[PDB]
């Protein structure tokens, strides 16, 4: 899926398809989670309702401010050896972009695995690059993930930061030539999120070891506002023997054999055939905001559902807010 | 000729399909179905002017759906044997000549052209000319053709004609 | 033959030259004598009149020791044997496309990027200018597929070979837009059986090829003739010569003054293949034998490699053209054509002898060595090159050529090659509509030395080319589809136009024939090029040596592609000049409006576009102290007589900021118009408003 990152190409990342590279890449990543089935090791949040809400009062939480990125692990191996990993198990190298070893600066850092999105940025109206670490698998094959959240929250500070800004200091690295940014998101105690509140929700982060997999336990908050679902657009005749053969809009979901459900069918709606159209809910009806030129096939099925089981038993903006209130006394 | 009659069709509605407004949905399936159709007896169905009468709705015994006997003034056109109509050239062949007559496709072979009326390839376009280069029948012109016979062919007609006659070629 | 006494194998070519020819360029008169017909002989074991015959006979000894053996069994051996072998096609249609991509790196780019006595290049990629060559016994045109893959669109290629299973495949040019390229096959055009032996389709493609170039000819011929001469491998030279030959006279007939010349050849050991040597060195600045690591070392292909093309060749041409009439009349005879130059003529030029055969005994005694290694690597399969995936990759890295594989094209939707094509820009920009001209309007072109007017025959379109006939139009709305052209024309792919589309007639009234025509009115991305920024005269001269580059005049059966008549807008009365009252096909003998192109050819006009072409803060004024037309900057208050970077009206502002002066009905344009509606500007108001403000 080589588009990298969408919205601007990067210099030096590159999508890797030679066939010994590449399975080293991704095995190396299962390697390092202790990953069990196919693809994607990395951990996988799920969405807040009614019932997981509870837990923020079972154990310790951090939160952060989502921003809609795309998912990548890092795995920093050796010297040009940086590379990224998708939702998808597609793999880019990256070029220029270098990390130091803390105590020794003229080594590189090699066995680390990082967890981050990478997001697009404004200052000069202009795109910015960013790549943001919100954890830390392995370093050094030091298996930090075992850690604790805050362990591996300043793991992440001291040894990958640091001594990116000290050879900065220095000229050794000079900021312009890497690809982009890097920072570490920054996280905090469950008390602080009532100040806070292109950033499109929260997330809520347990203090335990990292999990590969479907974690039910980290919980991605979003406003039901924004709460959409990418349907594959089929519109058909439909008046067999009906009076009135009107074309009507079907929506099609992956992993479902037959329509999810129906949108009414604009004027507007009609070009958008065989291409994955973006909708939210509103009326206990489906609507067409946008296109999306990045995928040929729409969201899993478990997916659709889980994004209804959101709407129709939402977690409200101002739910969210009396729960922390409280607790934060 | 371009015709404007009366016609008499019947419209079967389902329950399902009456809503609030009845007739409105009778009207849209007048408009849909009969709308761009041909038939052997009334020709080209261009399309309907003036819904004029509804009649009563028969409800058919053991069906579910009712029947609508509807009249409505229409405009048609129907292709004869004899009539010289105007036309547009589409396509100039070795074997004949298509043109169109509104959809219509009109096709007049080259053995019912006459022998001054010679067929062209060399020229840019390929194209019916005389060896005076005086009448030259090409793409895209505005001709005039005496229609012979039409047959018709799943549910549409096509015809033949013919420039044998006086007074036949270009405008 | 011990033959791992060979230099390891290495991507570093070497070229020896010939020395520059001193003589002067034989006259009608000096090669009156010339010509000398003998007895047709069919013998080369004793033609050592520029090779040593011990080296002659070892090598036509050691070709004939494979005449026993399997040629499959042989084809595999050679496989091994060559160290150059994985190199192939890459992404060419064929492996003689990587023969013109390592002999363009090996002669400095001479081929590609041609150069002048003073070292300058002959073509600059944003000037009008384009790129000319022709490709000759070429087919099915890997060579040609390089150099237009090469220079993109910047080039225009005319191609002849024979008809028939070896014609040319550019269907299969996957890497190179095919509608740069123009097979004529002689006489009759694309009717024709294109032999290059024959004259008559020499002479048409002669006619056809100078009338294509300005009068001026190509910058460079290529050359590739050959057949099957399975069995008869030692006789090649002889059987090919009258090929050699006619390859050799077509140089001479199509190639410009400084032009270049590329052909290959084979065993160059008779007399007759010689003096056909010697004729390019007097007519050349530069002559040499080069076989490229590229042709298969135990084969007897080389390439001669002709550099600057003297004035003054005439008489060799016109020679060696009676020289071919000659060997055409003594076919299926027992008599030939033997020497083309005298024995004494050539040995008289020691230095041209002395490279001569040095040449062939160089070639000899490589050719022995790798038909020995050939014939080991038969008895011994363990026998192996070691090297051949390290020598590749060398080879491709020098050549400046990318390590690909042969994909077709990939088929894009037009949609989706459209949003490819703009880069990002704004839809939106592709939906404005033009501001109608009317009395209220008028004050717009102000100042009018700023525009530049067409006359329209259709609504504006753009038209995106994907290759070959996937042409598609679209109408500018975010709604519309887009349409496939039915259109018999073809587009190279990457190529992104604004047009309209015009109905030709010729003639008038039932002897009238219309032909509908693509016309360019502007243009964005020309096969991969983008020239949306360029001025919009500058972006029009990239255009208006486009629609040469996709023209097809063998093939009448086409639709052709134009570029509209620029007027300045000031020189709008220039239009009207050519506006007449015809008849027209169907208009019930009633005289319409008709505007005459540049051909016996008009169409109906719709108006007349006014385009600006002087982007804000800047415009153009006249001074009258010097003559000339400058520009002001009405923010900074600088003039220059020189165009300002900045002035430059790219594509988004000359499409945005159009005008459209509608020619419909109550409009008066032509004298014999009548009635004229007062609310509508005549010829007589838009020419008084342009002349008060010309001043």
């Amino acid at each position: 899926g080589a588009i990298f990152l969408e919205g601007v190409t990067v210099k030096g990342v590159t999508q890797v398809t030679t066939q010994p590279k590449l399975g080293e890449v991704q095995q190396k990543c299962h390697q390092f989670c202790g990953w069990e089935g196919s693809g994607f090791p990395g951990a996988q949040p799920v969405s807040m309702d009614k019932q997981n809400i509870k837990l923020l009062d079972l154990k310790p939480y951090k939160v952060s401010w989502k921003a809609d990125g795309t998912r990548y692990m890092m795995l920093i191996d050796g010297t040009n050896e940086v590379f990224m990993i998708d939702r998808d198990n597609s793999v880019f190298h990256v070029s220029n972009l270098e990390f130091p070893f803390r105590k020794d600066l003229r080594m590189h850092l090699s066995n680390t695995l990082l967890d981050g999105e990478m997001i697009i940025d404004r200052v000069n109206g202009q795109a910015v690059p960013r790549y943001l670490i919100y954890d830390i698998i392995k370093f050094n094959s030091q298996p930090v993930g075992d850690c604790d959240f805050n362990v591996r929250l300043q793991c992440i500070e001291r040894e990958i930061i640091s001594p990116r800004h000290e050879k900065m200091k220095t000229g050794l690295i000079d900021k312009t030539q890497e690809p982009f940014s890097v920072r570490n998101k920054p996280f905090f105690d469950i008390c602080t999120s009532r100040k806070l509140l292109e950033m499109d929700g929260l997330i809520f982060q347990p203090t335990g070891k990292y999990k590969p997999g479907r974690c039910d336990d980290i919980l991605k908050w979003k406003p039901p506002s924004l709460n959409s679902v990418d349907f594959r657009l089929k519109i058909t005749r439909m008046g067999g023997e009906g009076l009135l053969p009107q074309n009507v809009g079907l929506l099609y979901v992956g992993g479902y054999e037959r329509p999810f459900a129906q949108i009414k069918v604009t004027k507007e709606l009609k070009q958008y055939d065989n291409k994955i159209i973006e909708c939210k809910f509103e009326n206990n009806s489906w609507v067409f905001m946008r296109q999306r030129t990045d995928k040929s096939f729409p969201n899993a099925y478990n997916t659709a559902m889980a994004v209804c089981n959101s709407i129709s038993n939402p977690v409200t903006k101002e739910m969210l807010f009396e729960f922390i209130d409280r607790c934060t006394a | 000729m371009f015709y404007h009659i009366s016609l008499e069709h019947e419209i079967l509605l389902h329950p399902r399909y009456f809503g609030p407004n009845l007739l409105n949905t009778v009207k849209q399936k007048l408009f849909t179905e009969v709308e761009g159709t041909c038939t052997g007896k009334y020709g080209f169905v261009i399309a309907v002017t003036t819904i004029d009468n509804i009649g009563a709705g028969v409800i058919q015994p053991g069906r579910g759906f009712v029947l609508y006997p509807v009249k409505y003034k229409a405009i048609v056109f129907r292709p004869f044997k004899g009539e010289v109509v105007d036309a547009v050239v589409t396509q100039v062949n070795k074997v004949g000549l298509f043109t169109e007559i509104g959809p219509m496709s009109c096709f007049i072979s080259r053995h019912s052209i006459p022998s001054e009326m010679e067929f062209d390839p060399n020229s840019n376009p390929p194209c019916y000319k005389t060896m005076d280069e005086d009448i030259v029948i090409q793409q895209d012109d505005e001709i005039r053709l005496k229609i012979v016979g039409t047959r018709v062919d799943k549910n549409d007609i096509f015809a033949i004609g013919s420039l044998m006659d006086d007074y036949l070629g270009l405008v | 033959v011990d033959w791992r006494d060979e230099p390891e194998p290495s991507a570093c070519e070497q070229v020896s030259w010939f020395p520059e020819c001193t003589t002067e360029i034989p006259d009608t008169q000096e090669m009156s004598d010339w010509m000398v017909v003998g007895k047709r002989k069919m013998i080369i074991e004793d033609e050592t009149e520029f090779c040593g015959e011990e080296l002659l006979h070892s090598v036509l000894q050691c070709k004939s020791v494979f005449d026993v053996l399997d040629g499959e069994e042989m084809r595999r051996a050679r496989t091994r044997a060559n160290p150059y072998e994985m190199i192939r096609g890459v992404f060419f249609l064929n492996r003689a496309a990587m023969k013109m991509a390592n002999m363009d790196f090996v002669f400095d780019r001479m081929f590609t990027n041609p150069r002048d006595s003073y070292g300058k290049p002959l073509v600059k990629d944003r000037e009008a200018e384009l790129l000319y060559f022709a490709d000759v016994c070429a087919g099915p045109g890997g060579f040609s597929e390089y150099v237009l893959w090469r220079k993109k669109w910047h080039a225009k290629g005319f191609g002849m070979t024979l008809k028939g299973p070896n014609d040319f495949k550019l269907e299969d040019f996957y890497s190179a837009s095919s509608e740069l390229f123009e097979p004529y096959y002689g006489e009759g055009g694309i009717d024709g059986d294109g032999d290059i032996t024959r004259p008559e389709n020499i002479s048409a493609f002669r006619n056809f090829v100078l009338d294509n170039t300005d009068r001026k000819g190509v910058h460079f011929l290529m050359a590739d003739g050959g057949f099957s001469v399975e069995g008869q491998e030692n006789l090649q030279e002889i059987l090919s010569k009258q090929l050699l030959l006619c390859q050799f006279l077509m140089a001479l007939s199509i190639v410009r003054t400084g032009g270049h010349f590329i052909c290959k050849t084979f065993d160059l050991f008779t007399p007759f293949s010689v003096g056909l040597v010697y004729l390019l060195y007097c007519c050349f600045e530069r002559v040499c034998l080069f076989k490229p690591i590229t042709s298969r070392p135990a084969n007897s292909e080389r390439y001669v490699v002709c550099k600057g093309l003297k004035v003054g060749i005439d008489d060799v041409r016109d020679y060696l053209f009676a020289v071919n009439i000659k060997l055409n009349q003594l076919r299926n005879t027992d008599s030939d054509v033997n020497l083309v130059v005298p024995l004494e003529v050539i040995k008289g030029d020691h230095e041209f002898t002395d490279y001569m055969i040095r040449s062939n005994e160089s070639h000899c005694s490589l050719q022995i060595k790798a038909l020995a290694k050939i014939h080991a690597f038969v008895q011994d399969t363990t026998l192996s090159e070691p090297r051949q995936a390290e020598i590749r990759k060398e080879c491709l890295r020098l050549w400046g050529i990318p390590d690909q594989a042969r994909v077709a094209p990939s088929s894009s939707d037009p949609k989706s090659k459209f949003f490819e094509l703009i880069q990002g820009t704004e839809i939106d920009i592709f939906s404005y509509k033009p501001t109608l001209l009317t009395s209220k309007t008028l004050e717009k072109i102000r100042p009018v030395f700023d525009y530049r007017c067409m006359v329209s025959g259709s609504e504006q379109k753009f038209l995106i080319g994907l290759g070959k006939s996937q042409i598609y139009t679209w109408d500018g709305r975010q709604s519309d589809r887009w349409i496939k052209l039915d259109l018999k024309t073809e587009l190279p792919r990457d190529t992104l136009l604004s047009v309209e589309i015009v109905h030709e007639l010729k003639g008038e009234g039932k002897a009238q024939r219309k032909i509908s025509a693509i016309h360019i009115l502007d243009v964005l991305v020309l096969n991969g090029t983008d020239v949306r920024e360029q001025h919009f005269n500058q972006r029009i001269q990239l255009a208006e040596k486009f629609v040469k580059a996709v023209s097809k005049p063998s093939r009448p059966d086409m639709n052709p592609i134009r570029v509209k008549e620029v007027y300045r807008l000031e020189e709008m009365e220039k239009i009207f000049v050519r506006l007449e009252m015809k008849i027209i096909k169907g208009s019930s003998g009633t005289p319409k409006l008709s505007y005459t192109g540049r051909d016996d050819r008009h169409f109906v006009p719709m108006g007349l576009y006014i385009v600006r072409t002087v982007n804000e803060p800047w415009t153009m004024g006249f001074s009258k102290s010097f003559k000339k037309k400058f520009f002001y900057n009405k923010k900074t208050k600088d003039s220059t007589f020189d165009l300002p970077a900045d002035s430059i009206a790219p594509f988004h502002i000359c499409y945005y900021g159009r005008l459209f002066w509608e020619w419909g009905d109550g409009i008066r344009v032509h004298d014999s118009q009548k009635p004229q509606d007062q609310d509508k500007l005549s010829k007589e108001d838009v020419l008084s408003f342009i002349q008060m403000h010309r001043a």
